[PDB]
RNA sequence: AAGAACCUUACCAAAUCUUGACAUCCUUUGACAACUCUAGAGAUAGAGCCUAAAGUGACAGGUGGUGCAUGGUUGUCGUCAGCUCGUGUCGUGAGAUGUUGGGUUAAGUCCCGCAACGAGCGCAACCCUUAAGCUUAGUUGCCAUCAUUAAGUUGGGCACUCUAAGUUGACUGCCGGUGACAAACCGGAGGAAGGUGGGGAUGACGUCAAAUCAUCAUGCCCCUUAUGAUUUGGGCUACACACGUGCUACAAUGGACAAUACAAAGGGCAGCGAAACCGCGAGGUCAAGCAAUCCCAUAAAGUUGUUCUCAGUUCGGAUUGUAGUCUGCAACUCGACUACAUGAAGCUGGAAUCGCUAGUAAUCGUAGAUCAGCAUGCUACGGUGAAUACGU
């Protein structure tokens, strides 16, 4: 039911605390972030091999 | 990156599918271009909240029309 | 009497979507910037001659282009108001990819231009037959067929809800490629919230 | 695809409901060794069945039409025998050594009118 | 109801501040009374802290009925197999064949001679479903041409299956088949697709206000220290129950309770479980992954308990009350689960009514649109799915 669940994410009807803001396309909804639609493992897969300039190390 | 491309209707996941085609080309690595996707889903009708005859939710459908185009290399200028 | 003229699935053949962009992880947050960004051309679009949007975001090309009928004032004298756009979209995000203008070619097409001179009498509860009798016959003259005058309730000026069927001519939803432009728009001047059957076709 | 299989065996057509994958076959939704009224080779009752090579690979859960005592036993082997043709044309080319497609070339004759088995008849009864 | 306690009760005895918990303003100034404190059940409200709040008046918050006066139509007899309109055609006035003739599919109407022609949106499809073989992907997906194969597969994109995440052939059209002047659709190998793939979706214009100030707009209405409102003395459940509805135990051609092998629709950073924590139960686990997976899998039959034995017996998810769950403050004067005890009537049944086709109606498994106290009703599809037509 991953394809239900990647469906309704964000479903505003009468009342919008229903729906809840998750992975935009992947998964692990828990174990990441979320504030800027961006989760870690979704974020990690999307900089694979460096793509965005986002998954970095440290560098201070 | 084994990413998916969910637009809006069929004809706006076919002009995305082509766009990201494009800026995957700027970059210096492989690409790739259609994307198997079988048609696949199910539709049905309840109740609204005030009067709107049928068809509840004025809404297109609950189509899971997506993608999968991407990058595979992505290098400095794949920001692009 | 719901003839809705299911034109979502009439089109996609020539009429795609207004805004474009290779997503599916940015599809949600790139529509939140889209609707954010609406909310302030809106209102500096003051009911203007806007028939479609060209938001074109796919390959690295981000740009919210406001047709608004021929080049008036909206940009400015001399695209004076283009610079002061800037500040605009960067105070809503941080986009402000200096957003672009199309000249739409014959303007009264819309559902919008032609309530804007039939149906802009109605805003004081005047003429709303008399000159919705008119419009139609000048957009045959362009070559298309026009709007079709029609209520369900309150009509003009009456305490007293009463419906209609002036229909002016046909609409044809019996094609899978038909293309309708179907502009509907309403406004409540002290008048109370109410919904029309009104039907438009290009 | 092994559903609606045609198999004709001296007059015994029978229709097969064959499923890939699940191997649970429950002739009249039970039994098929207890059911049979003879049929000596029970085991030998499917002979394409062994060069077909999916015994334990398809569910029958069937049921026979018409037929004799033993005569509606060994018409479902070849109703599902059908079912795996358009399952898989491999099948086909599998199965050419045997090809089973009619395997009921006359019918039954026992009493009748005029002849007794209308072609045969009473020739110096033994005293 | 997007689910009757209490914040929501918006009913009244109500309190208490009544130009007001008030929804809002010019005006100042302790910016809030977040911070101590006051009538405190408490907003409301009074020095003090970094030195909305003192608020007249402009102005409130509010559930008594309609609807035969109209709206958004909650729904409804009907989504009838039909309504239509000049024209040519003419009434002392109700006047049109409007479809007209071969005649086939699931598509108000196939062209023997038929006042001759045109009605518009639904009605075949247009919205939706989708391909078994395989493009795909060979990823949470199992493997023939390849196995260290962690249902979070750790592999080799290792070999492709049964495969997901845009549809496709196909369906009328000659079709095997002849209507007699006469097509054809059925279905013959037709392909898995018995022919709109199987099919559905479809709300045509309407009719009934039947329903709606308590589904709202309103012809608009009902309270003005009380119908509001910060909220307790306290609520429409607990008494004879008068019904529909909530599963239910009435039996040995069998009970509660062992371990228990095998899809699920959906649930989840605080929440799902393999012997374990949770295996009579109502719950007190932090938690591996943290959502094609991972969890429900301790589900199910063709493959299993037990046991008490023509019955009150280890057959009774009723009441009742100390009390554990869910809430315990308004239940003192409003709900329940299975138990430490109480565990009724109850041997196929009232006034009166309701129910029945081999992966689905039903049924082992089984499901919520969800309120701070009612889940005990059909509610998701892998397989138990066993059974299918005197009669027009």
């Amino acid at each position: 039911a991953k394809t239900s669940m990647v469906a309704k994410q964000q479903k505003k009807q009468k009342y919008a605390v229903r729906e809840y803001t998750r992975c935009e396309r992947c998964g692990r909804p828990h174990s990441v972030y979320r504030k800027f639609k961006l989760c870690r493992i979704c974020f990690r897969e999307l900089a694979y091999k460096g793509q965005i300039p986002g998954v970095r190390k440290a560098s201070w | 990156i084994r990413i998916r491309l969910k637009a809006y209707d069929h004809r706006v996941i076919d002009q995305s599918a082509e766009k990201i085609v494009e800026t995957a080309k700027r970059s210096g690595a492989d690409v790739s271009g259609p994307i198997p996707l079988p048609t696949e889903k199910s539709v049905y009708t309840i109740i609204r909240a005030v009067h709107k005859y049928k068809d509840s939710r004025e809404q297109f459908e609950q189509r899971t029309h997506k993608r999968l185009i991407d990058i595979v290399n992505p290098t400095p200028k794949t920001v692009d | 009497g719901q003839k809705i003229n299911p034109i979502g699935l009439r089109v996609g053949i020539i009429r795609d979507w207004e805004a474009k962009w290779y997503a599916e992880k940015d599809f949600a947050s790139l529509l939140h910037e889209d609707l954010k960004i609406r909310k302030f051309i809106d209102n500096e679009l003051k009911e203007a001659s806007v028939s479609h949007v060209e938001i074109e975001r796919a390959a690295n090309r981000i740009n919210i282009a406001i047709h608004t009928g021929k080049p008036g004032m909206v940009i400015g004298k001399g695209g004076s108001e283009i610079e002061k756009l800037r500040n605009k979209l960067n105070a809503l995000t941080d986009k402000k990819v200096h957003i672009n203008v199309i000249e739409i070619k014959k303007v009264d097409l819309d559902a919008r231009l032609v309530a804007e001179n039939i149906a802009r009498q109605l805003e004081n509860r005047a003429s709303f037959r008399r000159v919705q009798k008119q419009a139609i016959t000048r957009a045959m003259k362009l070559g298309a067929k026009g709007i079709k005058t029609q209520v369900s309730g309150r009509l003009g000026g009456a305490d007293i809800a009463r419906a209609e069927q002036y229909s002016e001519g046909t609409v044809p939803l019996h094609t899978l490629r038909a293309d309708i432009d179907y502009a509907h728009a309403e406004a409540d001047t002290t008048y109370g919230k109410l919904g029309v059957k009104v039907w438009i076709y290009r | 695809v092994e559903y609606r299989g045609t198999g004709r065996r001296k007059n015994s057509v029978a229709r097969v409901r064959l499923v890939p994958g699940e191997g649970n076959i429950t002739v009249n939704n039970r039994d098929v060794r207890e059911y049979l009224p003879f049929e000596s080779l029970i085991l030998d009752l499917n002979q394409p069945f062994d060069v077909t090579e999916t015994k334990g690979n398809y569910d029958v859960l069937v049921n026979v039409h018409g037929g004799g005592f033993t005569g509606q036993a060994q018409a479902i082997r070849h109703g599902i025998a059908r079912a795996l043709l358009e399952a898989d044309p491999e099948y086909r080319g599998s199965l050419k050594r045997a090809g089973l497609l009619t395997r009921d070339p006359r019918m039954k004759e026992r009493k009748k009118p005029g002849l007794k088995a209308a072609r045969r008849s009473p020739q110096f009864s033994k005293r």
